[PDB]
RNA sequence: CUGGGCCAGCAUCAGUUUUGGUGGCAGGAUAAAUCCAUAGGAAUGUAGCUUGCCUCGGUAAGUAUUAUAGCCUGUG
RNA sequence: AGAACUGGCGAUGCGGGAUGAACCGAACGUAGAGUUAAGGUGCCGGAAUACACGCUCAUCAGACACCACAAAAGGUGUUAG
RNA sequence: UUUGCUCCACACAAUAUAGAUGGAUACGAAUAAGGCGUCCUUGUGGCGUCGCUGAACCAUAGCAGGCUAGCAACGGUGCACUUGGCGGAAAGGCCUUGGGUGCUUGCUGGCGAAUUGCAAUGUCAUUUUGCGUGGGGAUAAAUCAUUUGUAUACGACUUAGA
């Protein structure tokens, strides 16, 4: 096993905004793969997480995740919006993420 | 709610468990479970009383020896059920078929 | 989906290429754009040299150093298409254009690295026939570029050995056929068929 | 070797009896014939056999093949579909690599985990042998 | 203290009007209509398709 | 102005102390919807004869489908339409499957031509021509030969994913 | 070391909502078409026929409205 | 510069018109979920480098109300009539 | 000056990270034309074939991948070695030779996994920077001050001094 990976790769873009206002509050999200609202409707509900690495170690590890979900899709392009437990940094804009296959209902 | 899993234990480590339906992908492929006994399992046989006990050991055995007889009758599925499950490059899930 | 991504600036139409190059960055994408030289620009060569040449009068007046500064050679004529796509002023942007390398003629590391093309930046796809256009190369030459020649130089010598390199690797794959077919319809190759393979 | 050597670019024409692979909707992937021309970028289509209705179509949606049969200018679905049947149209198709690609296309995406699964074991067990017969010649 | 509405939740849809009961029991959301025979007159025709 | 639709709409004036049961007129209207066409039949009810229709009826709407929709013909179009200077008539040919078609394709043409929007038009008479060679445009009358048969040069496929590992071919 | 407090996952519900799949009905020119039958008819004239040309393969004009293709219009 | 009716600004933030007293949309308790308006959806920038038929090549093209101007006059450019 | 100093192995505490998680998979060119194969007069040539997307290709099974017995190959791959070459556009990489060696899922066996309790929280990537071991290695200048006037408002410049 090369691969050990259960989770589909993705791009967290942006905070939802209009032209000049944007909202901390819910994140879009580019999913590797997924090119419509028809696909996008797969991951709805599905688990997001950004994983971080910091200096000071908490759980004996240095890594750290911020926990959300796929909450309903974007656009026309696949793009998908998310809540996070605790909103997404801003600096992560560009940052990878990660969309699980819990809640499954395959 | 949960489900009674099993792997079975000889054939990739995997106990006699609970797990929640939410949490697994049901494929497409399925092994016959007609001559498997799976009543004494319960909620309360695994409601927790480190070391294991022989009951559980014993019944793993009496469980899987049937399962991997039914598990071996077809071609690699033994062998697929020992490798693990991961998304390869490109795949889409959404889409998949599993 | 690909750790940095080469593009083969040939044949493409600048803004339409910067749009995208400029998208995919904001987005995390490294991007490295190659053979900035040979890249288009829709509207016949007079036309663009004219433009060039009004962004060239411009300058502050009472200390040109301060103001608009004018890059000639092609990968820079990209990248200030490119920049003005860019919130560039800001922390994010800084960082986009950071993921960015743009150069004319593909130079070492990429020399050997497989690019690609941007389908709906591709002039010959895009332009309606017969519609003039610019050759970014020529353009830049004629506003002050100094290398066009040099590159020319350097990319038909690339050129010659990357020939080599290719008849070799058009070879090994008829190697590769002769030991293909002794398999090719062996059992599990009707059996491979089968599944789809 | 003294003849005129003209390069002559050889394109799928619209024609009747020109048959076309429809791209995009509801009739998608299905094969039509093009029964009358409409104009410059429209088309009477008809595909009795594959189940497509009888429609004007754009030119844009509909991706002309190269195969061709014999049909007589403007022929309602009733002969359409006896000159199709006639012209072993359907068995052309099938036997081209455009066809048979978009079934293996088709089949891939049928596979089941275990099938793909599978498929890795076989591509493995081809592979040794290849790499084999590779390194003797 | 929560208003419920009865195009959901069959049960305050059954508090509010009954017969909904035998509406449903009944089917007739669909129904059929009996086949009859009337055809348009020729003038009707003459002039739908004139000019 | 969407998706034309033809319909007979037939009106009278309303009903009076000398004239108990009056004339009945009919016209053809191509619009989008019932709503629309009942209102055009009052505009030019309005323009022709003198009815307003505070003092009329609409006594029946009904959709004219078209005969054999899937033949294609040759249209004689005949047009009044209004410019920034001036008003004129026109005619145009359109070949199509359909009234409807015509229709539709006839008010865009208009509109990209001579910039006409749906209002400044007027229309005035559309109608099958029956023998080819009374054909009288030339951009339908060349769609007319035997045997006719063109290319479709230069053919663009329009691409998906957004990088590809091949230099796109244009050769249908 | 259990109980609290808090946080979470799943289940079954309630309130608000969003995005799919699918079942049964109604109307119209009781859709219009296709399709079937029949009448008529033409040309971007199918087969034959006539005719110079011919590689005697076939060709080009003329005739001829279904024939060794087919189409259009009406009615049912 | 001065009257008429109404609606505004003034006293009023908010979304749009880059910008802006007065335009368009819409008026404001602290918030959550949904849907919109006017306006937008290549990239800057949230949102189809969507679909469709035309038109246009400018060695001074053009690109959206208020609005940030253009005329008499003329062209064997090209399109339709 | 009293710490020294530089280079190769892995070792320990901090430190930072615009965001690894199977693979950035190398002709050139045309697009009203081309790719691949094959033949030849090696060409604006002959024949065959292909596209209609990378929805490819390669890799992918094994305690986050343990232990163990063989079979059939003589292949695959990794690690340090080694024989030749080639690469200056930023070559800092590429091809090749001969073994050695770990693995090999091409194949057939014997074990192991649990109780991490139904998800949380479970591979650790690379930067620097300090110390630590042992191995190789090297043993300078610059500034102040003084001095020149090809220089100079002050700094700066330019000379000179064991
Ligand atoms: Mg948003
Ligand atoms: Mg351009
Ligand atoms: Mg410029
Ligand atoms: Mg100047
Ligand atoms: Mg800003
Ligand atoms: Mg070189
Ligand atoms: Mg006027
Ligand atoms: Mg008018
Ligand atoms: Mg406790
Ligand atoms: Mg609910
Ligand atoms: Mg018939
Ligand atoms: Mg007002
Ligand atoms: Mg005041
Ligand atoms: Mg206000
Ligand atoms: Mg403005
Ligand atoms: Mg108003
Ligand atoms: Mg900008
Ligand atoms: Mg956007
Ligand atoms: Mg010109
Ligand atoms: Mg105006
Ligand atoms: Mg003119
Ligand atoms: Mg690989
Ligand atoms: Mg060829
Ligand atoms: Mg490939
Ligand atoms: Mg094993
Ligand atoms: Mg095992
Ligand atoms: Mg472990
Ligand atoms: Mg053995
Ligand atoms: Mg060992
Ligand atoms: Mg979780
Ligand atoms: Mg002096």
């Amino acid at each position: 096993a090369e691969s050990h990976r259960l989770y589909v790769k993705g791009k967290h873009l942006s905070y939802q905004r209009s032209k000049r206002v944007n909202n901390p509050n819910v994140s879009l999200i580019k999913i590797e793969g997924v090119a419509t609202p028809q696909d996008a409707q797969f991951y709805l509900g599905k688990r997001i997480a950004y994983v971080y690495r910091a200096s000071k170690e908490v759980r004996g590890s240095k890594i750290r995740v911020m926990w959300g979900k796929v909450t309903r899709t974007h656009g026309n392009s696949g793009v998908v919006r998310a809540t996070f437990r605790n909103n997404l940094p801003a600096k992560t804009f560009g940052a990878s993420v990660r969309i699980f296959l819990y809640p499954s209902n395959i | 709610n949960t489900l009674l899993i099993s792997g079975p234990f000889k054939v990739n480590g995997v106990p006699l468990r609970r797990v929640n339906a939410r949490y697994v992908i049901a494929t497409s492929t399925k092994v016959s479970v007609e001559g498997v006994n799976v009543e004494k399992f319960n909620v309360e046989y695994f409601a927790k009383e480190k070391e294991i006990k022989a009951e559980r050991v014993e019944d793993q055995k009496v469980v899987d020896k049937a399962l991997i007889a039914e598990i071996k009758k077809t071609p690699l599925l033994k062998q697929y059920l020992s490798a693990s499950f991961s998304l390869k490059n490109g795949d889409k899930p959404h889409m998949l078929k599993f | 989906v690909e750790p940095v991504v080469v593009i083969d600036g040939k044949g493409h139409l600048v803004g339409r290429l910067a749009s995208v190059v400029a998208k995919q960055l904001l987005n995390g994408q490294k991007i490295v754009v190659v053979r900035a030289e040979e890249l288009n620009i829709s509207g016949e060569f007079f036309r663009n040299k004219l433009k060039y040449h009004d962004f060239l009068r411009k300058a502050t007046a009472f200390n040109k150093t301060r103001g608009p500064f004018h890059f000639r050679a092609p990968s820079r004529i990209f990248y200030k298409a490119l920049r003005g796509m860019v919130s560039h002023k800001t922390a994010r942007g800084k960082a986009a254009l950071e993921r960015l390398k743009v150069f004319e003629g593909i130079p070492p590391p990429y020399d050997k690295k497989k690019r690609v093309v941007v389908p709906q930046a591709l002039r010959v796809l895009r332009l309606k026939p017969g519609r003039k256009y610019t050759t970014l190369g020529k353009l830049s030459t004629s506003v002050g570029w100094k290398y066009e020649d040099v590159v020319a130089k350097l990319e038909a010598k690339r050129k010659v050995s990357s020939a080599e390199y290719y008849a070799k690797k058009r070879a090994f794959t008829k190697k590769v056929a002769s030991a293909n077919a002794t398999a090719a319809e062996s059992d599990v190759a009707k059996q491979l068929a089968a599944l789809g393979y | 070797s003294t003849d005129s050597i003209v390069k002559a670019s050889n394109w799928r024409l619209v024609e009747v009896g020109r048959v076309v692979l429809i791209k995009k909707g509801q009739s998608a992937g299905k094969l039509a014939a093009i029964v009358e021309i409409i104009d410059q970028k429209k088309v009477l289509i008809d595909g009795p056999k594959a189940g497509v209705p009888r429609q004007a179509i754009n030119l844009g949606q509909v991706v002309l093949t190269p195969l061709t049969f014999a049909l007589p200018r403007g022929a309602r679905t009733a002969t359409v579909s006896k000159k199709w049947a006639a012209a072993a149209v359907c068995e052309k198709w099938a036997a081209s690599s455009w066809a048979k690609k978009i079934a293996q296309r088709e089949r891939r995406a049928a596979l089941t985990d275990f099938e793909r699964f599978q498929v890795m074991v076989l591509r493995k067990q081809k592979r040794y042998t290849v790499k084999k017969a590779l390194a003797k010649a | 203290v929560l208003k419920k509405n009865p195009l959901k939740n069959k049960q305050v849809l059954l508090r509010l009007n009954p017969y909904a009961k035998v509406f449903a029991a009944e089917k007739l959301g669909s129904k059929k209509a009996e086949k009859t025979g009337t055809k348009p007159a020729a003038v009707f025709t003459e002039t739908l398709k004139h000019d | 102005m969407a998706h034309f639709k033809e319909y007979q709409v037939i009106g009278r004036r309303l009903p009076t102390e000398s004239v108990p049961e009056p004339k009945l007129f009919r016209m053809r209207i191509f619009a989008s919807n019932e709503v629309i066409a009942k209102s055009r039949y009052w505009y030019f009810l309005q323009k022709l004869h003198k009815v307003k229709k505070a003092s009329g009826e609409i006594v029946s709407i009904n959709q004219i489908n078209e005969a054999h929709p899937t033949k294609v013909k040759n249209f004689g179009v005949w047009v009044r339409y209004d410019s920034r200077s001036g008003t004129h008539n026109m005619y145009k040919e359109i070949r199509d499957v359909s009234r409807v078609a015509a229709v539709e394709t006839l008010y865009q043409d208009m509109a990209a031509r001579h910039r006409a929007r749906f209002r400044s038009i007027h229309i005035l008479k559309v109608a099958e021509i029956e023998k080819t060679a009374d054909v009288k445009r030339q951009y339908v009358k060349q769609f007319l030969t035997k045997d006719l048969k063109f290319p479709l040069p230069h053919r663009v496929q329009k691409s998906t994913k957004t990088f590809s590992y091949k230099r796109p071919s244009t050769f249908y």
